[PDB]
């Protein structure tokens, strides 16, 4: 259990492989995150969403913003794509737990300059993959 | 001779053949490579004799000859030849001890392949040694950059996280149960304290036993 906590070290390795914070190791790390997310799902998505919230709140002044944020948002979002399409298919209810922590970053994404447009497609695909299960939470909010 | 097996933690009565291998495991940690060559010569000569007990079983896997092959795989794992819970745990401890102290990358990879094979093959006894390589795997996942090295590590992690959901029927303390605790203690590096330990006092009585039975 507590030796199996290596998944958090995998999350931290994914942080060190972020462009804002060897590429074969990044590919193997991403593939392992997707492979773990089939069986153990909540820890992987919780870690990745803490990552995306952190990437949202850092480093605005540099050009490192407009290039590394631009790449890293696609990296986090397509890992979320392959995680949600890795067939969890169980509710594990989490209606106000983590999905509420999902949707405010999501409307932070597609609430509203040149770099935004293809991020909107990836966020829309993320919502498309996400709303295959638990329609009731977003229905109650809407 | 009961009392020394309590302190060194290797019981000859529990398993002779694995305990002699566990005694010879510190020969790989010798500073002299000639001693290592003598150690593997001992392992080969013991292998020839334990296969000479059987009929023409030299370099084929059977239970009375598994452990030497473990000690020889640095320089398979059939479930039906042995069918025993203790022997899988003992061989897995032997492999993990051969992992933790060696720093050779080729030996690390050739042991991680057999280890990830054993993770899929034997999930029921795999949480026994799990804390022993917990010290290695945490650094390996964070720092190492060789995909050939990490792929058996990755397979080990996927095998552990898939089969974690069962309660541990064989945990880490199971080694303490049948009197073979501290195999990692004996196979470690030399202490360089150059101090004789306490239990050697008991060994003194061991020697003064033997004389009283053997000259007259």
């Amino acid at each position: 259990h507590r030796p199996v906590e290596w998944v958090q070290a995998v999350v931290s390795r994914f942080d060190e492989q972020l462009p804002i914070k060897t590429k074969v190791s990044t590919e193997h790390n991403k593939e392992c995150l997707i492979n773990i997310s089939k069986y153990k799902f909540s820890l992987v998505i919780s870690g990745l969403t803490t990552i995306l919230k952190n990437v949202n709140n850092m480093r605005i002044f540099g050009e490192a913003a407009e290039k590394n944020l631009y790449l890293s948002q696609l990296i986090i979002l397509d890992t979320l794509e392959k995680c949600l399409a890795g067939q969890p298919k169980d509710t594990m209810r989490l209606d106000e737990t983590m999905l509420v922590k999902q949707l405010l970053p999501e409307i932070c994404h597609f609430l509203h300059n040149q770099h935004a447009a293809e991020l909107r497609n990836s966020a829309s695909g993320v919502l498309f993959s996400l709303s295959c299960n638990n329609f009731n939470a977003v229905f109650s909010r809407i | 001779c009961k009392q020394m097996d309590h302190f060194v933690g290797l019981n000859f009565n529990s398993n002779f053949n694995f305990a002699l291998v566990g005694h010879l495991l510190k020969g790989y940690r010798h500073p002299s490579p000639a001693i290592v060559a003598r150690t593997v010569r001992i392992l080969h000569t013991l292998l020839t004799l334990v296969n000479k007990h059987r009929n023409c079983d030299k370099f084929e896997v059977n239970t009375q000859s598994v452990a030497y092959l473990a000690a020889l795989l640095t320089v398979l794992l059939d479930e039906e030849v042995l069918t025993d819970p203790k022997i899988q745990a003992l061989l897995l401890t032997v492999l993990a001890t051969l992992v933790k102290y060696t720093t050779d990358e080729f030996d690390q990879r050739i042991l991680y392949e057999y280890l990830a094979e054993a993770s899929v093959v034997f999930p029921k006894v795999f949480p026994v040694v799990h804390n022993l390589l917990d010290s290695k795997i945490n650094t390996l996942l964070s720092l190492c950059q060789d995909p050939n090295l990490l792929n058996p590590i990755h397979g080990i992690v996927q095998s552990v996280v898939y089969h974690e959901e069962s309660p541990p029927q064989y945990q880490t303390s199971y080694l303490q149960s049948f009197g073979f605790n501290g195999l990692w203690r004996f196979a470690g590096p030399f202490s360089k304290q150059t101090q004789i330990p306490d239990y050697a006092e008991l060994i003194v009585k061991f020697l003064d036993a033997l004389i009283d039975t053997y000259l007259p």
